[PDB]
């Protein structure tokens, strides 16, 4: 009988909710509204990078906060030089279609991934000295939405046949399979020390997932919509999420419940990148109205604005130093923001 | 001391980006699009994860993609495809049954915001076994308003009617709301689909190259 | 077709009932005495001089 | 998160007059457009009516059009349906879905299998 | 010595000032706007296509155009000087003539990839590359100094009769060929020929790949913008052509000088005025990539 099942899932939904609303004793707000503004944030672009052909859709910095990689729909994979300007490695992908990349933490590997439903993977330091493609994870259904590193010999993906899986790098074979969401995961992000990883779906849920185990051990919901982007505090005991209904909420794993929402009255556009800074005071967040904003993560109070795109902004990092910002675009420009 | 070597790396790989922008800019790509029961297997098949095909006709290169590996939502890697030439969508016209469904999906696609500046060639496949239906089901179950149409094929005046008021539909869509639609009526064994798709991006590229020049 | 998805979703939510749940204000205090602790080291809420500035 | 249920549906005669009612719980209702689906036995999910934002613009299926009515109430965050002379090949399961997101005209993935916003419906029989 | 002295513009002291302030006027102008939209060209990435290249060519050789034949005039008038040396007339006359043929050489060149850009819409980037562009302004500059370089030594050759006294505001080939002490029969054919090859051609050229372009035009509110571009650009076009045409093909040089210096007037000054705002500054790439250096 479905009904049974469906009914206690109600009965259980609203002990939860119980639950939450009687361990909200206060609110964050109200403690944080003692302490003084940072004022006006301006920021100025301090290095501009031109190459790529179409637009882009993702990025990463590197470990030493020196160089970093960034990946464009015409098939190309381009190493920088963020102090220089210079480009040390340029890559040509099998397929066209690229949604996502990252950096090795010890800089030796990249990873790559798109429509074609295969991972790839590229040695950077081969005797030789050129780029050569090392490794090809096969087993997914859908389109590859994200791919992290954990070590130089495991790798977590997620996919949009709504699941994700953790690799095995020198055999190339799924150990462990996440799964339980309803819709498409979007983006996945590892926490400081590497235990356990959030991840957020189109069913405006996300969800606590521990590596070793293989269990759902939390999940969250109080969105509207799809979810684009997610990424830990660096005290690793919150984070935050960015839907398409034009607002950006704050989560936290102790309290199993929403702190804050970021919204306006004059934003009617989603957010597709959220980031956050190495004292986690400030909150940067793309829109699709071509700017980006900086919240103040105690006050909800907008405190600058990134003007200098003039299409789409897709991806947003910042530095392991936290001392510049990378913000790409759909215009095939890499700008940095200090 | 790695000063120069990096000048000269990126001088190197800046020649061979110079290189291949030409030959990124010389091809014209295609997205294919259309449903189970319609015959694009066909379509793509004839001039020969993701399937591309390449053909060349007049010493122009077209390099078209059919996308069938993924599951039935198609809300978030449809965005990709927001630089393409065309989107070829083929509709068949002999199923009563799942003509809604193709009106709904053009209509999303036409009002979609990323969509906005894509021009759609539309194909009508299947006539062969549409002239048959008819002329031995009745369009009228489906559409009332079909028995207030006139008709603006030689071997019976009555499948006109019905083979243009199945247009009309997607023409008023059309119309209702930078971007065209070209129809076509095409059966199973054709060989001329090539040239139209070539007349209709020539098309569609003079009159980005007039607006380039503001003579619009 | 639906009974497994169903089954999951009950053994998710009867798993997820049992859990430690501590106070909004433990966590509303914790939070603040990270950002101050650490507030002297972002160079992007006081803006770094260009003497030691990388991107001059 | 997102919560929606459908009432109204039972037992009717040929010829007889029906009403259904859904009520949404958990987002902004004057934000979003909304839609009606059947799906029939062994039959795949077949798309009925569906109503903007305000109400200004309406729109029908072929099959059920100057018999039925759809209309929405904001105060109340309620959507009804209305059946008139129901023919015996309307027996069928109902299901009031959502636009996935707010702000727009255009709907994406409604009637897909696995749709997330979408209600459990109720059954109809002739 | 050996120089020369030049009558100016006008004989009458009273038309001095006014006329000097309002060229000072128009010589700033020019500046200005050709080298605004020079910067336009370099600073935005959106604009990198062979159209805006030849415009900014066209830009640089209006600058340099202007800068050669006006400053002169306005700081003899200032000062009250009348007299110039051999070695300057030589130098104006063949910057003078260089320019005017690589600016004459280049309008044809835009008319002819105008009409590949429009009635080859699927093979414009193969014929279009950029060698075919670098090859074609090269074309252009090579055979522009090498008909100044002739006529320039083919003319200061031969020795000059009688005073020294030259009725023009600036050293010109008419007004030199006239003093002249030898027969001027071969120069009067070498400059008849360089006046055909490089004037007749042209307009012609022009003039079919703007009746090809609004027939295609006329083919597919859009016919009244195209015919408005069309009649702007012909205008320039046709009265900077009319203007040289007038005065190098004029026949047994019946007309007095005295209409004859406006007449050059019209064709030295305006046009690299007129070049900006007819061909760029009504665009609206222009004018958004403008607004985004601004902003
Ligand atoms: C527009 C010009 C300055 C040209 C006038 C006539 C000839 C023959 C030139 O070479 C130059």
């Amino acid at each position: 009988e479905l009904d049974q099942l469906r009914q206690e899932a109600e009965q259980l939904k609203n002990q939860i909710r119980d639950a939450r609303k009687a361990c909200a004793d206060a609110t964050l707000s109200q403690i944080t509204n003692n302490i003084d503004p940072v004022g006006r944030i301006q920021m100025r672009t301090r290095r501009t990078l031109r190459g790529h052909l179409a637009k882009i859709y993702a990025m990463h910095w590197g470990t030493d906060s020196r160089l970093l990689v960034s990946a464009s729909q015409d098939g190309k994979l381009i190493i920088w030089d963020s102090y220089t300007t210079n480009k040390v490695h340029a890559i040509p992908l099998r397929s066209s279609w690229v949604m996502t990349c990252a950096y090795a933490p010890s800089g030796n590997y990249v990873a790559c991934g798109g429509l074609d439903n295969i991972c790839s993977i590229y040695n950077l330091k081969t005797r030789e000295g050129n780029v050569r493609v090392s490794r090809e994870l096969a087993g997914h259904t859908g389109y590859l939405s994200c791919c992290r590193f954990l070590d130089d010999n495991q790798i977590v993906t997620s996919s949009g046949d709504t699941t994700c899986a953790l690799w095995d790098i020198e055999t190339g074979q799924q150990t462990t399979t996440f799964t339980g969401h309803t819709g498409d995961v979007m983006s996945l992000s590892l926490a400081p020390d590497t235990r356990l990883f959030v991840s957020g779906a189109c069913d405006a849920s996300a969800k606590l997932w521990d590596v070793r185990e293989g269990m759902c051990r939390q999940t969250f919901t109080g969105h509207e919509s799809d979810i684009n982007a997610i990424c830990f505090f660096p005290n690793g005991n919150a984070f935050a999420t960015g839907s398409d209904d034009a607002t950006c909420r704050l989560f936290d794993l102790r309290a199993d419940q929403e702190l804050m929402t970021y919204s306006h009255d004059n934003i009617i556009c989603g957010i597709t990148s959220v980031s956050f800074s190495k004292s986690g005071r400030l909150l940067l967040a793309g829109y699709d109205d071509f700017n980006c904003n900086v919240w103040d993560a105690l006050k909800a109070d907008r405190a600058g604005v990134l003007a200098g795109h003039d299409n789409r902004v897709s991806c947003l990092g910042v530095t392991d130093d936290g001392m510049a910002v990378a913000t790409g675009s759909w215009d095939s420009f890499l700008k940095i923001w200090n | 001391n790695e000063e120069k070597a990096q000048r000269e790396a990126n001088k190197k790989i800046e020649k061979q980006l110079q290189k291949d922008k030409q030959v990124y800019r010389a091809t014209h790509r295609l997205l294919l699009l259309g449903a189970d029961n319609s015959g694009k297997s066909t379509i793509v098949k004839q001039m020969r994860g993701i399937f591309e095909t390449k053909f060349q006709v007049d010493k122009v290169n077209f390099h078209m993609f059919d996308v069938g590996g993924q599951r039935d939502e198609r809300r978030k890697w449809i965005q990709c495809f927001n630089d393409v030439t065309a989107i070829i969508f083929v509709v068949d016209s002999s199923d009563y049954n799942r003509l809604q469904e193709a009106l709904n999906l053009f209509k999303s696609i036409w009002n979609n915001r990323w969509l906005r500046t894509i021009s759609v060639i539309l194909f009508l496949n299947k006539q062969d076994l549409l002239a048959e239906k008819v002329l031995a089901s009745k369009i009228e179950d489906y559409f009332p308003e079909f028995a207030r149409y006139t008709t603006p094929p030689g071997e019976d005046p009555r499948v006109t009617r019905a083979k243009y008021f199945i247009r009309d539909e997607f023409l008023r869509i059309s119309t209702a709301s930078r971007h065209y639609c070209y129809p076509h009526f095409t059966c199973a064994v054709d060989t001329e689909n090539a040239r139209r798709i070539f007349n209709d991006c020539r098309d569609i590229i003079q009159r980005m190259h007039l607006r380039q020049y503001e003579l619009l | 077709a639906s009974i497994a998805q169903a089954r999951k979703l009950v053994e998710q939510l009867k798993m997820e009932a049992n859990i430690d749940r501590i106070k909004v204000s433990k966590a509303a205090a914790d939070l603040m005495a990270y950002c101050e602790a650490h507030a002297k080291e972002d160079p992007l809420l006081t803006p770094v001089p260009a003497s030691e500035n990388p991107f001059r | 998160q997102v919560q929606l249920q459908e009432s109204g549906g039972g037992l009717v005669q040929p010829g007889g007059s029906l009403r259904l009612s859904c009520a949404a719980s958990g987002f902004t209702f004057s934000n979003y457009k909304m839609n009606w689906v059947r799906q029939a036995p062994g039959k795949g999910l077949e798309w009925v009516s569906d109503i903007s934002q305000s109400g200004a613009s309406i729109s029908y299926t072929g099959s059920v059009k100057g018999r039925f009515t759809i209309s929405r109430d904001n105060a109340k965050n309620t959507l009804y349906l209305q059946m008139n002379s129901l023919k015996p090949e309307d027996t069928a399961v109902y299901y009031c879905a959502r636009c996935p997101a707010p702000f727009t005209r255009d709907c994406f993935d409604v009637t897909s299998t696995t749709y997330a916003y979408r209600g459990q419906g109720t059954q109809v029989t002739v | 010595s050996t120089d020369f002295i030049l009558l100016g513009l006008f004989d009458h002291p009273r038309l001095e000032l006014l006329l000097f302030v309002l060229i000072l006027l128009i010589y700033l102008l020019a500046l200005l706007g050709n080298g605004l939209i020079i910067l336009l060209i370099h600073l935005d990435s959106r604009l990198h296509t062979p159209m805006y290249f030849f415009l900014s060519q066209l830009s640089l050789m209006d600058l340099c155009y202007t800068s050669t034949t006006v400053p002169k005039m306005l700081v003899n008038l200032l000062s009250g000087d009348k007299t110039i040396s051999f070695a300057g007339c030589g130098a104006q006359l063949f910057l003078y003539l260089t320019l005017g043929g690589t600016e004459c050489l280049l309008l044809a060149v835009m008319a002819y990839d105008r009409y590949v850009a429009i009635c080859h819409p699927l093979r414009y980037p193969v014929l279009m590359n950029p060698r075919v562009c670098l090859l074609l302004a090269a074309g252009s500059w090579l055979l522009g100094s090498l008909d100044s370089l002739i006529h320039t030594v083919l003319t200061l050759s031969l020795p000059f009769c009688g005073s020294r006294e030259i009725n023009h505001f600036f050293c010109e080939v008419p007004a030199l060929l006239k003093l002249a002490c030898a027969d001027t029969s071969l120069n009067e054919t070498v400059m008849f020929v360089c006046c055909v090859l490089m004037l007749l051609i042209p307009l012609s050229l022009i003039l079919v790949s703007y009746g090809r372009i609004l027939l295609a035009v006329l083919r597919m509110e859009g016919r009244r913008k195209a015919f408005s571009t069309c009649s702007s650009h012909l205008t320039v076009v046709g009265l900077f052509y009319g203007a040289a045409i007038y005065m190098y093909l004029q026949p047994k040089s019946y007309h007095s000088p005295e209409q004859d210096k406006v007449v050059s007037l019209f064709y030295t000054i305006l046009t690299p005025m007129l070049n900006p705002l007819i061909y760029s500054l009504r665009n609206k790439e222009v004018k958004g990539a403008l607004r985004r250096v601004l902003g």
